[PDB]
């Protein structure tokens, strides 16, 4: 739902 | 008026990350060197677009004011203004004639790509429109951190601290459109214009991902996820 976006954001 | 020393790194600090990360010559290459087919096309629109949410995460990542606001916030965020900063973006390409951009080329592609009509032609009036502005990447810039910036987007939660960072941006571009551009007031009236018609293509987008659905055309993981399930 979020899971690769959410990374994206916290590198 | 001017810019006070608050506002003047503003305009740094945002027109630093617009040039920071660019598209891999790798990639924006196969616009020539591949060849013209509907599915190539197709494919190499894809991938362009797959990579450039990549620099949009990375350029909205910085924006200050950005991660204060809620993770559950900031993707709203992100999903709402994926393909309207695309669309800016490549807005952008077709009117500088950027070397790496093969507009020729690339509007070649685009009109042969599954693309439906009705949704071809906006596009390019879109293009040709905007194109008129003579819009200085300052512009493009700032207009582009104020769409991914947008409180009226969708399954957003705290909407008003969202305006509390498009405001001062929004007071960037105004003051711009008075000291670069005093013979038309309008100037600033005039880009904000192109935040509704952004959206107008948004609502063109979600169909024709329609049509390309049905068509067994798939996406990346990434834009599967930004556009919602493909
Ligand atoms: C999924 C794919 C088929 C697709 O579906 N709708 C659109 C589509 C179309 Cl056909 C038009 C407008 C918006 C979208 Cl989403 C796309 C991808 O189309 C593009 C076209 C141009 C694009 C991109 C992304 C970037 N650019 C330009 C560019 C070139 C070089 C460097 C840079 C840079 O990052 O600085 C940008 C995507």
């Amino acid at each position: 739902d979020h899971q690769l976006l959410r990374y994206l954001l916290d590198k | 008026t001017e810019l006070t020393p608050d506002q003047q790194t503003l305009l740094h600090f945002i027109m630093d990350s617009y040039n920071k990360q660019r598209m891999p010559q790798e990639i924006t290459n196969k616009i020539l060197k591949e060849e013209f087919s509907a599915e190539e096309n197709f494919l190499i629109l894809t991938e362009m677009a797959t990579n450039h949410v990549q620099v949009l995460v990375e350029f909205t990542k910085k924006l200050p004011g950005f991660q204060t606001l809620d993770h559950e916030d900031q993707i709203a965020l992100l999903k709402g203004s994926a393909v309207e900063a695309m669309f800016l973006r490549s807005a952008e390409i077709f009117n500088k004639k950027l070397p790496s951009g093969h507009s020729d080329l690339l509007e070649e592609r685009i009109r042969n790509s599954g693309i439906s009509d009705e949704y071809i032609t906006p596009m390019f009036s879109f293009y040709k429109s905007i194109g008129e502005l003579k819009m200085t990447q300052e512009e493009y810039a700032l207009l582009t951190a104020i769409v991914i910036l947008s409180p009226d987007r969708q399954y957003i939660k705290d909407r008003e601290a969202v305006e509390k960072l498009q405001e001062p941006l929004l007071d960037v571009l105004q003051k711009l459109c008075k000291i670069h551009q005093p013979e038309n007031p309008q100037h600033f009236a005039e880009l904000l214009g192109r935040l509704t018609e952004l959206r107008t293509f948004n609502h063109h987008h979600a169909e024709m991902l329609m049509s390309w659905r049905v068509n067994d055309h798939k996406f990346t993981p990434l834009l599967e996820e930004i556009w919602d399930v493909q």
